């Protein structure tokens, strides 16, 4: 019924810099007052921070500054601090007649910005327990690295595969700002046990990094 | 202390309707006016439909066809009832004053209604650690093929907390979710400490606990 377009849908930014997240309204209502902003930090409920464009919640610090200009209502963080890493959401009130409804944004993931950090790359062959079940999967594990961005391939034999993968990323460690990644190869038995050699690539950059095992070798 | 409590939720059947109630306590639900709102999982979030302070609801495109919001003075809650539910339905919903230009807003802290296909409880498989690795080792569990979300995953019993990492649960070509829960930890320890892996499906009432050892 009318759209909150959010920008940019994601950003990383380092302490103490001064973060811009925009709001615009698909239509064009004119003037509202009744747009909010909303935080959510990974696992919480939302938090309110800024009511009617501009008004600071009682207890919000000020560095969180509301702006408005009829259509377009931007949401300003002077000085970026730690506890301020999460999404944040702008949400609007709309209605005529017959129609009245409340409208969010897509979201903006606050991320922190550090210092790009190499993977320790691991490699687990399945468990022998799994075989027994027709099925096998092969999981690499990409751990505690910087940025996310990351090309994981599968080589059975040295030939690449495709579309038997599957990816899962975890969100930045509170602690070192760090990412996980796992890749999940799934395999048949048959195909398992046909071929030898199991590798994987992770590829960030000017480095890959492929990590083996041949079937059957301690 | 909490003011603002979400009931009713649960598991429910593709085409079945969830019934959720929100509940106030220390002031009254006819004084303001209150919205539905939910939450997908790793989705945004999503308006259903609110009731003003007087006594005319109004719901958004998608829940209009099937959604009802209605409220009773004489418990202090107001109810939130869809139907038709589907797999796109589940997600944590919520019932709060959003306040977008008013000063009271007031938030619940949410109900998760779960749409199953069917209850599949998990198995899981080990992740042995790195023959070779007097650095540091890699191991964990692998939940597959269980249905539906969620399972949660504690190590030791919740003993070992530092240097695990629990991924986001996949779905599968199958319709089944699968993860891996994984953790860092010492070479020297891998024939002195144990690890064992607990992981809860509460769906299913089923607990699977696993000893993940070398080899």
């Amino acid at each position: 019924d009318i759209q909150m377009t959010q920008s940019p849908s994601s950003l990383s930014a380092s302490v103490g810099d001064r973060v811009t997240i925009t709001c615009r309204a698909s239509q064009s209502v004119w003037r509202n007052k009744n747009v909010a902003w909303y935080q959510q930090k990974p696992g919480k409920a939302p938090k309110r921070l800024i009511y009617a464009i501009a008004s600071l919640y009682s207890g919000v610090p000020s560095r969180f500054s509301g702006s408005g200009s009829g259509t377009d209502f931007t949401l300003t963080i002077s000085s970026l601090q730690p506890e301020d890493f999460a999404t944040y959401y702008c949400v609007g009130h709309y209605g005529s007649e017959n129609d009245a409804y409340y409208a969010f944004g897509q979201g903006t993931k606050v991320e922190i910005k550090r210092t790009v950090a190499a993977p320790s790359v691991f490699i687990f062959p399945p468990s022998d327990e799994q075989l027994k079940s027709g099925t096998a999967s092969v999981v690499c594990l990409l751990n505690n690295f910087y940025p996310r961005e990351a090309k994981v391939s599968w080589y059975v034999d040295n030939a690449l595969q495709s579309g038997n993968s599957q990816e899962s990323v975890t969100e930045q460690d509170s602690k070192d700002s760090t990412y996980s990644l796992s890749s999940t190869l799934t395999l048949s038995k048959a195909d398992y046990e046909k071929h030898k050699v199991y590798a994987c690539e992770v590829t960030q950059g000017t480095t890959s990094v492929t990590k083996s095992f041949n079937r059957g070798e301690c | 202390e909490v003011q603002l409590v979400e009931s009713g939720g649960g598991l429910v059947q593709p085409g079945g309707s969830l019934r959720l109630s929100c509940t106030a306590s220390g002031f009254s639900i006819d004084s303001y006016g209150f919205s539905w709102v939910r939450q997908a999982p790793g989705k945004g979030l999503e308006h259903i439909g609110y009731l003003t302070a007087g006594g005319r609801a109004f719901y958004a495109s998608w829940a209009k066809s099937r959604s009802t919001i209605t409220r009773n003075t004489n418990e202090n809650t107001v109810t939130l009832k869809m139907n038709s539910l589907r797999a796109e339905d589940t997600a944590v919903y919520y019932c709060a004053k959003l306040g977008t230009g008013s000063r009271f807003a007031i938030w619940g802290q949410g109900t998760l209604v779960t749409v199953f296909n069917q209850i599949k409880g998990p198995s899981v498989f080990p992740l042995a650690p790195s023959s070779k690795s007097g650095g540091t080792a890699a191991l964990g569990c692998l939940v597959k093929d269980y249905f539906p979300e969620p399972v949660t995953v504690s190590w030791n019993s919740g003993a070992l907390t530092s240097g695990v990492h629990t991924f986001p649960a996949v779905l599968q070509s199958s319709g089944l979710y699968s993860l891996s829960s994984v953790v860092t930890v010492p070479s020297s320890s891998l024939g002195t400490q144990t690890y064992i892996c607990n992981v809860n499906h509460k769906p299913s009432n089923t607990k699977v606990d696993k000893k993940v050892e070398p080899k």
